[PDB]
């Protein structure tokens, strides 16, 4: 019979629920002052069910109170709060195009044949089209799911054709774009939140992160102000201006969208640093991407990087206790935290660290019970070998530019 | 939608349980229960959700949740916990293994409330997450960073100069430096009255009347004889027994009508100014003329000081006050603006009922004292110059250097007359009246006074600071945790290092 | 902009093909307000959706793209006035859209 | 009241034809590859009326002329029935298609015109003008021929994922299609039209599971039969063909379920006695 | 029992009759399997009881759900939300007119409620009561009936409900009449925090661009920003510091609106520069001008340039069609697109190159028909010599600060 308030510590109001002896107290004093309100009994029956349902009551209305605030929240409620600062849902598109098909001579190719990848590609021609005499048509092409889908650049089979069609060619002159997936966002959203927590604001670090963030592709955004300009480093990166603001984006955006975001939150007259040599990948060298001011004079330059790629590994140990069958579950529990999609713990991201103890965390989250041994990490660059087993150590640093990437390979679990 | 919903849990109790203790009793302690846990409950989380009054320390928290403001800075749980020092305070907890009912010095004690870094006033904790959604939705704008932080901190209410509200944000843009808009008030037995730097005149002929002639006495009726100015002998405002009695015998409608140069101008504001004194009667009308019927009225109560009677016969009033003086004296200012040229002259009559007009009956003879008519073009009554027959134009005084704000007069200033000055100066607004100068009698050249605030430009590109303190005593706790960069609670742009600090 | 009728009663449920989907939205009077509950091809999209004039009902990007359209009240919902005076319109993704720059810069 | 209309589509415009001429519609819908049929007894006509509906009906112009290449061909009637009391009114859509028939079953003094028509009636069309598919899917090639005849399409199965080599190239003209699609996996997924929608399911299966409709009053007794149960109603205007409904009987206790519907026989007769809808349902899975 | 009519796309309610069905089940399954839940039976009263409750919740979880999405909240909850950007739902008071005169005889009473009428609508009601002295004229308080700014002009006001002895209410130029408000409603509240949005969604460079557009007068302008930390010119304009923003405002603007609107689009840290020598006329002198903030009497100067006034002269040499057209048709033309009240076509704008070609261009589209041989421009100073023939060019390009007038003896039409 009473709601306690966490005060600042688990922000969620919580039913007690105990409401049997109130109830009781109820009919005892309204009812009469001796009935025997022991079950098996009209009145104890009545009784019991007016405590459930005021139990249910207590409870759904803590549920319908605690929605209000983040972390405790789901869909169509957590919406809201996002709705409230602005962070929009994010819609469900997919799209292709401007695909090749090498093939025989004058072949209907109708419409919606299917082609594969190796990823489960799963694409579908848009419209009916018949290939030139040539050998070689255009084409275009829709994924079949609303999941970020990146073909590889190499022509690797296809699904639906008439024997005479060869292959659907993956060429340069192809193109593609992002699909979201509701709130992908399911728990993932309520770290994205945090960070885009001032979309409506502009000229700020918050705003451009928030902004950039917004635009497609982008995993992960990391922003320096560099505003106590004396040249020298803060936070990581050198600084080549005094006054500039560092950018770095991780994904495969589109230039042209992510440097108009950039533009729109240009945060006055502070330039765009990105120099250093190695810290980032600079965007295009010398002289950024152009990009149109809205109001119509000029043509600025926006200046960005692209972190580090690395190469993560994880080397864990188990015991397997508890007569609990887990073969392989721990590279799929690694891959899911690296990529971001645990609640509260955002992965990889491209000011993260790679941290043995975060992974066996993950692993004990996702599947408690196997009592994790080792969890050295280690990592190399994009490229490189296998970093061997004596560079596999409990950290890396993972300077604030660059960004670490599990495979579903490279995590190994080794059985004792 | 509009026909009602009622749900009034207690609908289910039929005519049958009229005088009946159980259902009845049982359907109201349930209605009792499901409107405590729950219009109750709605009613007190509406409350929560509100931040103007998310006193629940509760609330302060789920909106900090809700911006992102780290929870460590925040002072929440009930106060009275610390020891410290003082009677005031908590006292050494020990060890009363009897359990004695003062619990011995005191049933604990801790430290929570480290300082330096810690607020504890949960009005503080309001504004701080108030000015966290600001930032969060801030592009930088001086303006609207500044109106939202007075709408925070001060309920939107305009502040004066000395107590010093929140100021500026990055815009490296002093405005002033030099003077404009100055305006000079002296203060003498006028009260606190302006003066002018471009030539002002009075148009009426005569001001201090002793003779009948002077002002001639008009009455359409005609009935008794003409009002007649007598020259009586009362303590002058200006320090003389020069005074004019203006006396209206019993069945008598006339009035005075000075003489003034006509036409005075077309569409034109006129002011009407003239000491007062209460005398036989309580209050005294007047009249500003204008082409036929489209003169103004106006009565003055000379006791009451209040404008009880405002005519328009036409859309010739804009304005009527009074000012006080001592020796219970009063100038009455008549501020009036029509679009015609035929503003020939200014009627004036003493009132025999506090509504009385310039040609009201009069039931017996009621004289009043006045001294000091006045009228001139302009909106503000200006001070008393001395007028026998002629327009009297006049210029107060030129401001010769606008840099160091040193000023010549016409005339050097009587002993004891002081100068107060308002306007921008030196990088400082003075809204309000400040002393400069005291008259010797001598002298006519005297330096401004210092007004205001700062000397604001705040040299430097692309960064700036807040001033914030004197006016509301703000905590050192919040003004060193807003000072810290790392929460990101202050409005910033990207590349602009603001320090709050500051009183 | 497709119009869509109503019948002046407190609760209904309307069913009905509209830009290349199956709508389904049962408008019933909770309290002093109305609320929809909003079912596209079957599969429930939204719960309890206070009606407003205006405002949309899928408010949410995700329940309206790609270019699955929106309904909006033109005034605020009121069974009472149902089919004379208070009508509910159907936007395709296009007219949406256009609809949503004209209401974002006011 | 009941309140039945049958709305013509002719180039002056629509003409609709309302209650209080006596008419009497008899509409049998199934799902099969037939069209199904509507035959409408409409007397009361005058002579205006006869010379404006039954002059524009005709079989020619299309074989020993020319007069075609797109709708306007024959004239494509709905109907729309139902209840109207205290002012609302409930008047849903029960058929839509061309007439193909005219004669007259009453004479003189009452002159009265019995037209027959089917659902899509415009199988002279075409000659299919989007060749269909080489190699595809059963959902693609039913997509392809709701786009061929222009109606959107509902394609909830379970065969939709098989390939098929070669799926109708002996198509003459669009009719056909439906033809094809019934021929094709024919123990249970039947498709068919109803109205304007083509749908293409299994046959244990309900388009829109949550569009069940309660039903607990009957015409006579709700009794069991082959496949499922067999009964009849008052006009509903919630009830189409395959459709998912909730019988709750009393006098049959046993035929208590949930079933899908498979034929449906509206009798529609402002003038007359018979205005049921007689249901055919089938277990629903 | 009551199912879940929370879960995550929003509050499912049911209707009352199933709520009820769902109560007198339950209460049958618990009592007895053949109890009568009559309405005037006592288990009945319960049942009743049990379904307007656990049905007033629903319907109030249904209500407040999504309470905290902005652009469909209601009432207090929109007050809130609407609160953390100032923007605040007023009150809603009346016309307070005080000292009205009332005319009478002798010593009528007037009591409270008189309700006095202005002569369009307008009651009021006499809120004190007053009795008129020897006089014969008294003062009284009036209210509004209604809320709002409701007029109350000096006039005959005329009295509905009158005792014996009121003669009449004079609305003196004395009266105090307060205005009053009407409050808002939750549409308008819902514009304006859009409009706010709208407001803090901008960059300084459309935000400067929006808030002097605004400004009445203005005929174009121009927006430059330096961006690059080094004094030099981006694409024309010479700038005089390492971090500001140059304006440009063309026509003829009120000189302290386009300074409050400057202002208030104002970015911050950067500051405003006049630019180098003829960078566009330094109006307001070599120091910036004053502005008062409205929000604080705290004070900022703000700096603008004018364009570069240019006298523009054109010479044609078309010859006249069969149609007769005079030489001042063609002169209002050029005039006319120049000035910019053409449709499509922008004129000569701040920055807008003289062609040749397009004043040829509006010639043939306002005077189709007509024949062109030979069309030249030429650009010189305000107030100075027109240039000699030979002197004019095919086309002429122009500096981003400037604007070129052409007026009606500007054109030399000659006709071969």
């Amino acid at each position: 019979a009473n709601y306690n308030y966490i005060v600042d510590t688990g922000v969620i109001v919580a039913d007690t629920a105990d409401v049997l002896s109130d109830v009781e107290a109820e009919f005892r004093a309204a009812l009469g002052a001796n009935i025997n309100l022991a079950a098996s009994t009209p009145q104890g029956s009545l009784v019991a069910a007016e405590a459930i349902a005021r139990s249910s009551v207590m409870r759904n209305e803590a549920r319908i109170a605690n929605t209000i605030n983040p972390n405790v929240s789901f869909g169509t409620f957590l919406d809201a709060i996002c709705a409230l600062m602005g962070i929009e849902r994010g819609s469900d598109l997919s799209t292709f195009g401007y695909g090749v098909q090498v093939t025989g001579r004058s072949q209907t190719r109708i419409s919606t044949g299917s082609r594969v990848q190796t990823p489960a590609g799963a694409i579908f021609t848009v419209l009916s089209d018949v290939t030139i005499p040539a050998g070689g048509v255009a084409t275009i092409d829709i994924k079949s799911q609303e999941y970020g889908n990146i073909p590889l650049p190499v022509g690797n089979l296809i699904i639906i054709d008439g024997t005479i069609g060869w292959s659907g060619a993956k060429v340069i002159a192809s193109t593609r774009v992002d699909p979201g997936s509701r709130q992908m966002s399911d728990a993932e959203l309520k770290n994205a939140r945090v960070n885009r927590l001032a979309i409506q604001g502009r000229n700020s670090t918050m705003a451009i992160k928030a902004y950039v963030s917004a635009v497609p592709n982008v995993t992960s955004v990391n922003v320096i102000e560099n505003n106590t300009g004396a040249v020298q480093v803060v936070n990581g990166v050198s600084f080549t201006l005094p006054y500039a603001v560092w950018v770095c984006v991780a994904g495969n955006p589109d230039k042209q969208a992510v440097a108009d975001a950039l533009w729109a939150a240009h945060n006055g007259g502070t330039p765009w640093d990105y120099g250093a040599t190695n810290n980032g990948v600079p965007v295009d060298g010398p002289n950024g991407v152009p990009v149109r001011d809205p109001a119509s004079g000029r043509k600025y330059v926006v200046k960005w990087t692209t972190p580090i790629m690395y190469d993560g590994y994880v080397n864990v140990t188990v015991q397997q206790g508890s007569s609990s069958v887990a073969p392989e579950a721990i590279q799929n529990a690694v891959v899911n935290y690296a990529q971001g999609k645990v609640e509260g713990e955002e992965g990889l991201v491209v000011g993260a660290s790679l941290s043995a103890f975060e992974v066996a965390g993950a692993i004990a989250r996702e599947i408690p019970g196997i009592y994790i041994k080792l969890c050295q990490v280690a990592c190399v660059a994009a490229g490189s070998p296998a970093p061997a087993p004596g560079d596999f150590t409990s950290e890396y640093v993972m300077s604030a530019f660059g960004q670490a990437t599990i495979s579903v390979g490279n995590v190994r679990v080794t059985f004792v | 939608t509009l026909p009602a919903y009622n749900s009034d849990i207690q609908q289910a109790l039929k005519w049958l349980h009229n005088q009946a203790p159980g259902i009845t009793g049982l359907i109201q302690r349930k209605a009792q229960w499901y409107d405590r846990f729950s219009r109750q409950f709605w009613a007190n989380w509406e409350r929560d959700v509100f931040h103007l009054k998310t006193a629940n320390p509760f609330g302060l928290m789920v909106w900090c949740i809700i911006l992102g403001t780290p929870s460590k800075g925040f002072g929440l749980y009930p106060k009275n916990s610390s020891w410290a020092f003082g009677r005031l305070r908590q006292n050494f907890i020990y060890s009363g293994t009897q359990v004695p009912p003062p619990a011995d010095a005191s049933p604990g004690g801790n430290f929570y409330g480290g300082g330096n870094a810690e607020i504890l006033n949960l009005d503080e904790i309001r504004k701080v997450l108030q000015l966290r959604y600001v930032a969060l939705i801030s592009n930088g704008s001086i303006a609207y960073i500044n109106r939202m932080l007075r709408y925070i901190f001060n309920d939107d209410e305009p502040w004066d100069e000395a107590t010093g509200l929140y100021f500026y944000l990055m815009d490296s843009t002093g405005e002033n430096g030099p003077v404009e808009n100055l305006a000079i008030y002296r203060k003498d037995w006028e009260g606190m009255v302006l003066l002018s730097s471009s030539p002002r005149t009075n148009h009426v002929l005569t001001s201090t009347p002793a003779s009948d002639a002077d002002w001639p006495g008009v009455d359409p009726a005609a009935s008794g004889i003409p009002v007649t100015v007598e020259t009586a002998s009362a303590t002058a405002p200006d320090g003389s027994a020069t005074v004019c009695k203006l006396t209206k015998p019993a069945g008598s409608t006339a009035y005075v009508s000075a003489p003034i140069d006509g036409p005075l101008g077309s569409g034109s504001t006129v002011t009407f100014s003239f000491f007062a004194k209460a005398g036989s009667t309580r209050f005294i009308a007047i009249q500003s003329a204008a082409d036929f019927p489209s003169r103004a009225d106006a009565v003055f109560d000379l006791d009451s000081g209040n404008v009880i009677s405002d005519q328009m016969l036409d859309s010739s009033v804009v304005s009527a006050r009074m000012i006080r003086l001592e020796n219970g004296w009063w100038r009455c200012v008549l501020t009036t603006k029509t679009v015609s040229s035929s503003f020939r002259a200014a009627y004036v009559a003493p009132a025999e009922t506090n509504f009385s007009w310039i040609d009201s009956n009069s039931s017996a003879a009621i004289d009043v004292l006045i001294w000091g008519a006045q009228i001139e073009l302009g909106d503000t009554p200006t001070g008393y110059l001395e007028t026998t027959g002629a327009p009297v134009t006049m210029t107060d005084y030129v401001l010769q250097n606008a840099q160091t704000g040193t000023v010549k007069f016409t005339q050097p200033l009587p002993t004891g007359v002081e100068a107060y000055w308002t306007g921008d100066w030196k990088g400082g607004t003075a809204a309000e009246p400040a002393r400069f100068a005291v008259g010797n009698g001598t002298q006519d050249t005297f330096t401004l006074s210092d007004p205001a605030y700062i000397g604001l430009p705040t040299s430097g590109a692309f960064k700036l600071e807040y001033r914030v303190g004197p006016a509301l005593n703000l905590s050192p706790q919040l003004i060193n945790l807003m000072n810290d960069r790392a929460v990101g609670i202050m409005p910033t742009c990207a590349g602009c290092d603001v320090k709050v600090i500051q009183e | 902009m497709k119009k869509i009728p109503l019948t002046a009663v407190p609760n209904q449920a309307i069913s009905f093909n509209a830009g290349s989907s199956y709508w389904k939205i049962r408008l019933y009077q909770n309290m002093d307000m109305m609320n929809a509950d909003i079912s596209r091809d079957g599969v429930i999209v939204c719960h309890g959706v206070r009606c407003f004039g205006g405002i949309p009902l899928l408010q949410y990007s995700r329940q309206y793209r790609p270019d699955y359209g929106n309904f909006v009240f033109d005034r605020d919902a009121d069974w009472t006035l149902f089919g004379d005076g208070i009508n509910l319109f159907y936007l395709d993704g296009a007219e949406f859209a256009e609809y949503q720059a004209l209401a974002t810069r006011k | 009241k009941r309140i039945l209309r049958v709305t013509f589509n002719m180039p002056y415009g629509p003409e609709v034809i309302r209650e209080d001429l006596d008419v009497r519609v008899r509409i049998m819908k199934a799902a099969l590859r037939i069209q199904n049929r509507a035959t409408m007894e409409i007397f009361g006509l005058t002579t205006q009326l006869r010379e404006s509906l039954l002059s524009q009906f005709t079989a020619w112009k299309h074989r020993q002329r020319q007069v075609g290449r797109e709708d306007e061909l024959m004239i494509k009637v709905s109907v729309e029935a139902g209840y109207s009391d205290q002012g609302r009114e409930q008047v849903s859509r029960v058929f839509v298609g061309e007439v193909a028939i005219v004669d007259i079953i009453s004479p003189p003094p009452d002159i009265g015109i019995r037209i027959q028509c089917y659902t899509r009636q415009i199988d002279r069309t075409k000659t299919i003008r989007n060749m269909p598919p080489a190699n595809t899917t059963f959902v693609k090639f039913v997509e392809w021929g709701a786009n061929e005849m222009g109606l959107n399409f509902i394609c909830d199965t379970s065969y939709n994922d098989q390939v098929l080599k070669n799926p109708g190239r002996s198509i003459t003209v669009a009719s056909a299609i439906l033809a094809s699609i019934q021929d094709m996996y024919m123990p249970d997924v039947a498709a068919f039209v109803d109205d304007d929608i083509l749908i293409v399911k299994d046959r244990d299966k309900v388009i829109r599971p949550d569009e069940v409709t309660n039903v607990n009053s009957f015409v006579g007794i709700p009794s069991w039969s082959e496949w499922g149960v067999e009964f009849q109603c008052l006009f509903e205007p919630s009830i189409r063909v395959a459709g998912g409904v909730a019988v709750e009987s009393l006098m049959n206790p046993s035929v208590n379920g949930n079933y899908v519907i498979t034929a449906l026989e509206y009798d529609l007769a402002s003038r007359d006695r018979p205005f049921y809808i007689k249901v055919m349902g089938s277990p629903a899975a």
